[PDB]
């Protein structure tokens, strides 16, 4: 009556006390690249992802078409993990740094904390580290991605100081009984490539619909058939106050940056709570994927 | 590994015994609990508990209604578990007469708190509300607790009773007079972004189309003078940012043959509802349109 | 534990595991021999009462 489990094993000399700091992270999900039966341990983490030149929104992108098991066991020598189905319900340890409650839409990021801070003793290899995505719920997430994204867009006028003092405040955040913050995007004045293609697809796609499209609405107007259309192009003339394969390029390539940001704009909620457990370490939600 | 290891028989739940009936009987005791049936192993509609002050379960000694939690900015009470009946003093959908009566039984302290904490702060009602689905049982104490079902179907323990979703007849709205063998049901807050109010209209909708640009463009078709609404406040009035006049989230699926008008009494208020006999809970996320 | 009624806060699974130690106290009391007493005790002279 055994499960469907994806057996992963270790490569190092596993201490017991690695093993006793192992054995606390039961309900802790853990991505996988690929769903095979035997597997590694360099692919059981965001550390085979962890990437000094890129920036942090890819890591966002390559973690949606991951899979996401539970570890439901840890002994010796092999570690059990459970690939969760559409609809039924597992315990997920609190392992994001913000307090859950009963009902929270829950999505998964990864983490803006990396390498030394006080509360990241994580299990560690000579050269393996383990790192795990943080589960926060919806709402959070939508404000993390506009917060980080908005610092991502003040990375060229960072010289002076009312944008300084900018950074200082959407840096932070309060949530419920969390005075968190989040890192900045830009290090040592000068932006990662994730960050800057994702403003420049945004800056584009802006670009392009304040460009073609009084002239669309104003072709619209002949082929005019409900009063929507013509009020539309009326803010339009409001707020301003070509070869043709030119402008097939300019819709193509308008299209490029919308499909080019689907990534940042929406993203699944996963789990939802059933039952949190008192002092909020752990909680019991459904699978929705 | 062998042959009859995989030419054995699949295993039936029902046909051989529970955890505790042969954990007790390999050491030969017997204890005054009877444990050779076991209640609640069969029962695929994955549930949970939830409390709930007293003055919101008016209306909700019946089992089966739409229950979500909607937020609240204060740190102690912040989350709150209100019905759908107690949302219809905000709806502008619900006319005068069924306004006044079910405003004349939500009279308690804690609901005038619900209804003035959907209109103090600066975001709409989605973005404060959050389903949870529908609930199965009260307990009825001066802290009632409720069980809510989170996903399946609805049932009694031992599955002797089916209960049914129940919706108040203003906010309930259908778009085709051949409904088909199945209808998928729909949570639909539109806003009126007109002028003194921005109070949503709630509704209902139990449609036959899945897909969810194939309910969207339709859904276009059905709430054009809201949309207008909203490019003309959006025209009107600039320096504000107005957002999502329509905003639909999947409640779940019925057999679209049960469904039929019905009421419920309480406190002798009777109310038109639409019943839905066998409701299966399937939330969606709050999905957003224009 | 008890049973409670319907909807009161119930009783959990408890346990507690606590440990005793052990302390330590030696004691000590010397005595003197004389040097007299230790040579005429083992030492052996002449025959005399």
């Amino acid at each position: 009556a055994m499960e469907a489990n994806i057996f992963c094993t270790f490569d190092h000399k596993l201490s017991i006390a690695d093993v006793g700091k192992l054995t606390k992270l039961v309900a802790a999900v853990v991505p996988i690249p690929q769903r095979l039966h035997l597997i590694k341990h360099y692919q059981l983490g965001l550390h085979q992802f962890v990437d000094h030149t890129r920036g942090y929104v890819r890591l966002r992108g390559l973690l949606r078409n991951m899979t996401l098991t539970l570890m439901r066991r840890v002994e010796g020598n092999q570690i059990l993990l459970h690939v969760p189905t559409h609809g039924l319900l597992y315990t997920v340890l609190n392992t994001g740094p913000v307090t859950w409650e009963k009902g929270d839409a829950l999505c998964v990021l990864p983490p803006l904390f990396h390498g030394p801070l006080a509360r990241e003793n994580l299990l560690t290899l000579g050269q393996w580290e383990l790192v795990l995505p943080w589960i926060v719920p919806m709402p959070l997430a939508l404000e993390i991605n506009q917060r980080l994204l908005i610092m991502g867009l003040f990375s060229l006028d960072r010289s002076y100081e009312e944008v300084k003092a900018a950074v200082q405040q959407l840096q932070t955040i309060t949530f419920r009984d969390a005075t968190f913050t989040i890192p900045d995007p830009v290090i040592d004045q000068h932006l990662l490539i994730d960050m800057k293609t994702a403003c420049l697809s945004m800056s584009m796609v802006a670009n392009l619909a304040s460009e073609l499209t009084m002239t669309y609405v104003r072709k619209l107007a002949l082929e005019d058939s409900s009063m929507l259309l013509v009020k539309c192009q009326e803010l339009l003339m409001r707020l301003d106050r070509v070869s043709p394969d030119d402008e097939i390029a300019r819709l193509s390539a308008l299209f490029v940056m919308l499909r080019q940001l689907d990534d940042l704009i929406r993203e699944q909620v996963v789990f939802t709570v059933c039952d949190v457990s008192p002092d909020n370490k752990s909680a019991t939600c459904i699978f929705k994927g | 590994m062998d042959a009859r290891a995989v030419a054995k028989r699949p295993r039936d739940p029902a046909d051989e015994d529970n955890e505790l009936v042969t954990a007790l009987k390999a050491k030969r005791e017997v204890n005054t609990i009877s444990v050779r049936y076991l209640y609640h192993a069969d029962h695929q509609a994955l549930t949970a508990r939830f409390f709930v002050p007293e003055g919101l379960v008016e209306f909700e000694a019946q089992p089966g209604a739409l229950l979500i939690r909607m937020e609240t900015g204060c740190d102690s009470p912040r989350h709150l578990y209100i019905s759908l009946y107690l949302l219809g003093i905000r709806a502008s959908n619900v006319s005068a007469s069924t306004r006044c009566l079910l405003e004349s039984v939500y009279t308690a302290s804690a609901a005038r708190a619900a209804l003035q904490w959907l209109d103090l702060g600066p975001h709409l009602l989605h973005r404060r509300l959050e389903t949870l689905g529908c609930v199965k049982t009260v307990s009825l104490g001066i802290t009632s607790l409720l069980t809510c079902v989170m996903r399946g179907y609805l049932y009694n323990t031992l599955k002797t009773e089916v209960f049914a979703l129940m919706i108040p007849k203003d906010m309930y709205l259908t778009w085709e007079e051949t409904r088909g063998r199945l209808q998928y049901v729909y949570l639909i807050i539109v806003y009126d972004y007109d002028g003194p109010e921005t109070r949503p209209g709630i509704y209902v909708l139990t449609s036959s189309i899945a897909h969810w640009q194939t309910l969207v463009d339709v859904a276009r078709g059905k709430f054009a003078r809201e949309r207008c609404s909203f490019v003309n406040r959006r025209i009107t009035r600039p320096r504000q940012i107005p957002l999502c006049t329509g905003v639909i989230q999947k409640l779940g699926w019925c057999l679209a043959d049960d469904i039929h008008t019905s009421f419920l009494v309480h406190k002798e208020l009777k109310l038109s509802v639409v019943r839905l006999d066998n409701f299966s809970v399937e939330l969606g996320d709050f999905r957003e349109f224009v | 534990r008890v049973a409670s009624g319907a909807g009161l806060p119930t009783s959990r699974q408890t346990t507690i595991m606590v440990t005793k130690y052990s302390e330590k106290s030696p004691i000590t009391i010397p005595f003197e021999l004389s040097a007299a007493c230790l040579t005429y005790l083992r030492e052996t002279f002449e025959g005399t009462i």
